[PDB]
């Protein structure tokens, strides 16, 4: 649950995010800060540096779909469970991602938004973003 | 284990933080007690409000630390021998809390050093405070 | 979900565990093996030795009460979210546990059936109690 | 960081596991495998079932391992630094997963050696396994 000022908070900032960029940035961060995440991603080609892993054209590709998911997720953000059900099936009968990998990206995220938005990601800001990079984490969850 | 790239990117980054890391310890600890309310039970008597001076100096403490720790970065468990004594075996610090103030950090530093906070040095930082946390919390009992 | 063989599996060695002993060896053992988790038992006296934590009778008692509620889940295995409602909110409203706790706690009970039951407790019947004590858990998670 | 107490206790233990190792090694992968099934996809050109040979074998090398970590106690990040390496950069096995082998070990452990399986040996047996998993993952890229 969140409150009123919460949701109008995530609501404007996420206004603001470059949703080519940013979502290849969060997920380049998982694989050179959490590597042994690149076992899910040895079809994307080269990850065997910082700037391979940031520069692949693939990681790129996947990290818009992934903001993507987010973005769908904030428009939906009463009704996580029913807007990632067919996402966390993808997520563990074919290939199975740890639940804790999920946390990982979400925390990851946050960090880039604030990488981007500086003295504006103020700490009530991150504690409304906290709360809903928890809340897809819990509803991709299988 | 650091790297000497990891010891450099550290030692680099945290250097940039210099003068400011008192600052930064306090706005790590209110990004922590704001998104991660069940952490404001170690500090029962502590006045945990916007602009509060406990938390202020408390950030100092914590930061000096850290700065130790850098300079010390081959051997923490010693340098950090007392912290430990005081988180495992007084304060009884349950581990899932210092990987909450770990974010805490990053995200400040993120915050506040855009430029030097490229996915290198924040794999580094990652590793420094893992580590940290690793000392301590390895005592208990 | 526990097949029908798994349900019996399990029934059949709870029906053989000393409802006076087992619940304080594991609770015992949580505060031995994970020496934070006394700062939650701080009003159980004295606790600072292995042999000192397993001869309180103050853990002994509360043990009984743990298992307790493990049983009354065994019983009602098809609904532990309401079975164990009430004592959510005990753990996180009063005093929070970490959610990852009981998952340290289940874990221990397996290792005290194991030690009871020795080459009776089979790599299968482990693997419904694996199942059953995941399913306490995250029942017990608010 | 093991005590002398827990170097001792994990030194007696193991000790008494003796000439059964390999046994409990294969009891051991064979509880992961049935317990936590997603544990089976880094083994996908093994035959998994029940009295395996391939499954018997792989338990005698996860043994030998630990015999020898035990006998390096003191030295273990480089007595497992070829193990290391194949964990971390050849296999990129999740952390998580070594959580769930060391359960699995207590559990095989406590059944075969009730007598020496007390609370303080628990306790020490536990933080050696998860010493083991720290160097084991303890590099990756
Ligand atoms: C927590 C937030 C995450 C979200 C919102 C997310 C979202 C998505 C989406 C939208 C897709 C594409 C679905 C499709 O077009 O069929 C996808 C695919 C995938 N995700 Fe995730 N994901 C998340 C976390 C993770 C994590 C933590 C991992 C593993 C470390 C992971 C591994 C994968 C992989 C391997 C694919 C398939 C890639 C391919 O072969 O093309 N995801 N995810
Ligand atoms: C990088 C991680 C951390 C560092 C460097 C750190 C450092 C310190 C320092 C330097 C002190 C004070 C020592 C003194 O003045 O004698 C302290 C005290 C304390 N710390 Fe931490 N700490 C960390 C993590 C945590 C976490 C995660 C918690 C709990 C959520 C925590 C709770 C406390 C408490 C309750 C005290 C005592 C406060 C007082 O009354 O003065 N610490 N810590
Ligand atoms: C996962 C399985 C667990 C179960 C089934 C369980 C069950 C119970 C039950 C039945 C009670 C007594 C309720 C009453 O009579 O009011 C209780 C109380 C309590 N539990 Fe748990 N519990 C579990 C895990 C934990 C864990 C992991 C912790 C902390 C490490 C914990 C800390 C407490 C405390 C502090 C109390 C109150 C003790 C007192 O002051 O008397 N429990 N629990
Ligand atoms: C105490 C923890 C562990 C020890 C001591 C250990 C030890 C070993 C050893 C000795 C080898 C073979 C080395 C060789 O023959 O060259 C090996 C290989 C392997 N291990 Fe582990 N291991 C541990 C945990 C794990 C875990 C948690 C996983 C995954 C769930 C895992 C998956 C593998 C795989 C996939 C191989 C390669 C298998 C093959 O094709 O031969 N290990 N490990």
């Amino acid at each position: 649950h969140l409150t009123p000022e919460e949701k109008s908070a995530v609501t404007a900032l996420w206004g603001k995010v470059n949703v080519d960029e940013v979502g290849g940035e969060a997920l380049g961060r998982l694989l050179v800060v959490y590597p042994w995440t690149q076992r899910f991603f040895e079809s994307f080609g080269d990850l065997s540096t910082p700037d391979a892993v940031m520069g692949n054209p693939k990681v790129k590709a996947h990290g818009k779909k992934v903001l993507g998911a987010f973005s769908d997720g904030l428009a939906h953000l009463d009704n996580l469970k029913g807007t990632f059900a067919t996402l966390s099936e993808l997520h563990c009968d074919k290939l199975h991602v740890d639940p804790e990998n999920f946390r990982l990206l979400g925390n990851v995220l946050v960090c880039v938004l604030a990488h981007h938005f500086g003295k504006e990601f103020t700490p009530p800001v991150q504690a409304a973003y906290q709360k809903v990079v928890a809340g897809v984490a819990n509803a991709l969850a299988h | 284990v650091l790297s000497p790239a990891d010891k450099t990117n550290v030692k680099a980054a945290w250097g940039k933080v210099g003068a400011h890391a008192g600052e930064y310890g306090a706005e790590a600890l209110e990004r922590m007690f704001l998104s991660f309310p069940t952490t404001k039970t170690y500090f029962p008597h502590f006045d945990l409000s916007h602009g509060s001076a406990q938390v202020k100096g408390h950030g100092k403490k914590v930061a000096d630390a850290l700065t130790n720790a850098v300079a010390h970065v081959d051997d923490m468990p010693n340098a950090l021998s007392a912290l430990s004594d005081l988180h495992a075996h007084k304060l009884r610090v349950d581990p899932v809390n210092f990987k909450l103030l770990s974010h805490c950090l990053l995200v400040t530093l993120a915050a506040h050093l855009p430029a030097e906070f490229t996915p290198a040095v924040h794999a580094s930082l990652d590793k420094f405070l893992a580590s940290v946390s690793t000392v301590l919390t390895s005592k208990y009992r």
